[PDB]
């Protein structure tokens, strides 16, 4: 028993859900990433060819076959346990570390230890970006890195210091279903979209292998 | 000089605790433990509303018990005709991150908010055929958690920047600011007189405020963890409280203290949504362990289990007539039982 | 700090200078209201024989 | 929001014309637009219909096999292509918008008509020359060939007022629901196949012809019209 108004309401509902399905098909091909880090840790200049679209900041750009979206989550001074589950379905978490700031290095380590063991981030891979390497290597002569990180020996060189920082960051990782991707990059490095693209497609392949019972 | 003020405050709070203790004679035990049990309650799946492609974070019922509003993370606010499992409107949202939704009692406006720190109101009855933005309310420094309509012009919103505010839609200004709640205010409930409302926060406090004033009058205390939900009694003199410590309680406005607590030994997941029946006898509590169990507001009894959600339930609602209960989880499908 | 201390001192006076009841009827009103309004609530005793609000 | 319909004029008894109407002010794709004709000294009659997104197209009995209706949603234009124009099609053609959801008000806006010159449910309502006095209780009646009640609890009957020299305006929809902009003096009530519009405290800007409409079965049926004098 259906009336004419009921029939046209059903038609309107069908149009609404068809447009919903079209929007869901269109929006599924967009990679979502969650930028993080300390204060002024290079989050604002991760990609030099990005277009920007307050609570949180969203910036998007398109590279090759995929469309990228980044969430800066800056200015969210609230408790970092009530809106993390909003960013539970992100494909990767881009963590930006500034090697220049020795005072704020331990803040970055604490944040990395927090996010790499959260219940919502057990499976989400992390693309490390050890930013600001040029002035870090310029200032590595005066500072021997033991002022902020003791209990190590080395020749106070750039390569060994970078390896030790990377090892300390990966020591806060306790997960058998996650791989941390590390890539040292400069402030003058235009090649950052390809690094993220390679890491993201590797993450998607790894997730597909995980879901099928393989690695 | 602050030591003397702190000592005076400690003496006052000791007097308050002693007054609550001395007023707690013939307490929650053996005052309601003299009546018949509620019994066995089983609700079958009457409706399974589908159409979201993300996690549903909020849900509010209409005052006609006919229309629902569900706002999700997909940037869509679908208004549902529940009697025929039908869609009426689909409002594309500017910011997809949404943690609340409201429905005006007149049936004319719906509200929405989230991590954009903006309570955006929408007009359903327009002489253009489509839902348009009527006013965008901004001014908080934190995310909005729950918004509830008083009438077509006044909205009250609970936000995570340690404040609550009552707005006016016409000019978009904060008429009353409700300062307190050192944690993040996480829920809000309106009493059935549009005069006084409750608000829990992350600092383990359930304050009671007044709309016509701008200050608290009763600060309930006793939870050892975060809060997530709150809901008045049909009388207007009591309210429930759901929290992260797997502990749902009932509090009492007259006594300024805490009545019977319905917690279980094996349950450890947090409570996300609590609601009351039409008479207030049946309490439905959401659970983060993929479930939503019912209780009794007077005695401690699991009267039934409403299962079937693949993900965490984050919105629970009981209509004004109490005819049906809506249960929405992150599995993109929200259910209506009977 | 001083302003916050004064605000706490004033606010904690607001709960101090009021009290209402010693649970003389503060729990009797709940059991009185739920008994009278139990027939109104269909969540406890549904009757889907002639009404059928949902199928 | 305004509907302007253009075209029409003289036509040979056997030729063809293509009337067209356009909307400017409301979302066209969300509305199911209608065509309703009016003979120069008679009542109203339904002609054509197209749904939202051209999903359903219905015609009348005197319209099937001869006329056709199309809409151009990107350009916001509705088209009525008529073929084999007889002399019975000499009518003023109105363009009517309609939306359909829970709580909607169909037939809520009418466009100014196009004069064309070519040189089921039965509803009959009341008298036709009732002596309206300014300030009174006037009970305009209506009737139908069926009880217009569905299992959804919605009885369907619509009341239209045609001021002299103007397009019809909706007053009451469903059975007792006031349309927007209608003053509170207008009120209607009834039951199956028995409908009455009780107008209390009659005033100015109310003289004209009053019409019914059924909307259960889709081929639309009006009434003859009751006219308020003085």
């Amino acid at each position: 028993t259906l009336s004419a108004e009921d029939k046209a309401a059903v038609e309107r509902s069908k149009m609404i859900e068809k447009n919903l399905k079209e929007d869901g098909i269109s929006a599924a091909k967009d990679v979502k990433l969650l930028l993080l880090g300390a204060d002024n840790s290079g989050k604002s200049t991760i990609v030099k060819q990005m277009k920007i679209i307050t609570g949180i900041v969203e910036t998007h750009f398109t590279f090759k076959n995929l469309h990228f979206r980044l969430f800066d989550v800056g200015g969210q001074r609230s408790e970092r346990k009530k809106w993390i589950h909003c960013f539970e379905d992100v494909t990767a978490i881009i963590f930006c570390v500034d090697l220049s700031d020795y005072n704020r290095m331990h803040e970055s380590l604490m944040l990395f230890d927090s996010i790499c063991n959260n219940k919502f981030f057990i499976d989400t891979s992390i693309i490390l970006f050890l930013n600001k390497k040029d002035l870090f290597g310029e200032k590595i002569k005066k500072s021997p890195l033991t002022i902020c990180f003791p209990e190590y020996t080395g020749p106070n060189t750039y390569e060994d210091a970078a390896a030790y920082i990377q090892a300390q960051f990966e020591s806060k990782n306790r997960s058998p279903n996650k791989e941390i991707y590390c890539h040292m990059t400069c402030a003058t490095d235009t090649n950052n979209a390809q690094v993220i693209f390679d890491a993201v497609t590797d993450i998607i392949i790894a997730n597909n292998l995980r879901g099928c019972g393989l690695y | 000089e602050l030591d003397q003020l702190r000592q005076e405050a400690e003496q006052l709070k000791n007097q308050i605790r002693d007054a609550r203790k001395a007023c707690a004679d013939a307490t929650l035990s053996q005052i309601t433990n003299n009546i018949d049990p509620v019994g066995r309650i089983q609700m079958r799946t009457r409706r399974t509303l589908r159409g979201h492609l993300a996690k549903i974070y909020a849900m509010h019922w209409g005052t006609d018990s006919r229309l629902l509003v569900s706002a999700s993370q997909d940037g869509k606010l679908i208004i549902w005709d529940s009697y025929t499992t039908n869609k009426v409107h689909a409002i594309p949202l500017r910011s997809s991150w949404v943690m609340t939704c409201a429905y005006a009692p007149s049936g004319n406006y719906v509200a929405c908010g989230g991590l954009d720190n903006i309570c955006s109101i929408y007009n359903l009855k327009t002489r253009e055929g489509n839902v348009r933005v009527s006013r965008e309310l901004a001014g908080h420094t934190g995310y909005l958690s729950c918004c509830r309509f008083l009438d077509d012009n006044q909205i009250v919103t609970s936000s995570g920047d340690t404040t609550c505010a009552l707005w006016d839609i016409e000019t978009g200004q904060q008429t009353t600011t409700f300062t307190g709640h050192t944690g993040d205010v996480m829920s809000l409930s309106l009493a059935p007189d549009t005069r006084l409302f409750v608000s829990g926060a992350c600092d383990a406090s359930a304050k009671l405020w007044d709309v016509r004033e701008g200050m608290c009058r009763q600060t309930f205390t006793g939870h050892e963890s975060d809060i997530n939900a709150i809901c008045f009694f049909p009388n207007g003199n009591a309210f429930a409280t759901g929290s992260d410590d797997a502990t749902c309680r009932l509090f009492d406005l007259r006594a300024d203290q805490e009545l019977m607590t319905y917690s279980h030994d094996n349950i450890i997941c947090g409570i996300t949504s609590v609601s009351f029946s039409k008479s207030g006898r049946l309490l439905l509590a959401g659970y983060d362990d993929f479930n939503c169990n019912v209780w009794d507001a007077l005695k401690a009894d699991r009267a039934g289990v409403l299962a079937g959600h693949d993900n965490r339930v984050s919105c629970l609602g009981v209509t004004d007539d109490g005819m049906a209960v809506a249960t929405g989880s992150w599995d993109s499908f929200l259910k209506i039982w009977n | 700090s001083i302003a916050q201390a004064r605000k706490l001192v004033e606010q904690l006076k607001m709960e101090a200078n009021i009290d209402r009841i010693k649970v003389s009827k503060a729990a009797a009103d709940l059991m009185a209201y739920c008994e009278a309004h139990a027939k109104e609530d269909p969540l406890l005793t549904p009757v889907p024989a002639s009404e059928n609000p949902f199928r | 929001v305004q509907l302007v319909e253009s075209g029409g004029g003289l036509v040979q008894p056997g030729g063809s014309r293509k009337l067209s109407c356009s909307a400017s002010g409301f979302a066209f794709s969300s509305f199911g637009m209608h065509w309703v004709r009016q003979a120069p000294e008679k009542g109203l009659e339904w002609v054509a219909y197209i749904s939202s997104g051209s999903g359903t197209i219905y015609y009348a009995d005197t319209v099937k096999g001869r006329f056709t209706i199309s809409r151009d949603d990107p350009k916001n234009t509705l088209f009525l292509q008529m073929t084999s124009l007889t002399s019975e099609d000499t009518a003023m053609y109105y363009c009517v918008r309609s939306i359909y959801y829970y709580g909607s008000s169909p037939f809520d806006f009418w466009g100014q008509g196009t004069t064309l010159t070519v040189s089921d449910i039965v509803m009959t309502q009341a008298t036709s020359s009732v002596p309206v006095i300014p300030g009174e209780s006037v009970s305009i009646s209506c009737r139908s060939s069926k009880s217009l009640l569905h299992s959804n609890g919605n009885t369907y009957l619509y009341w239209f007022l045609q001021r002299p020299g103007q397009s019809p305006q909706l007053l009451i929809y469903r059975m007792s629901n006031l349309a927007s902009g209608v003053p509170d003096r207008f009120s209607g009530s009834g039951s199956g196949t028995a409908f009455t519009l009780t107008i209390s405290r009659l005033e100015a800007e109310d003289v004209g012809v009053y019409y019914c409409m059924q909307h259960l079965e889709y081929p639309l049926t009006f009434g003859a019209g009751t006219k308020l004098e003085l």
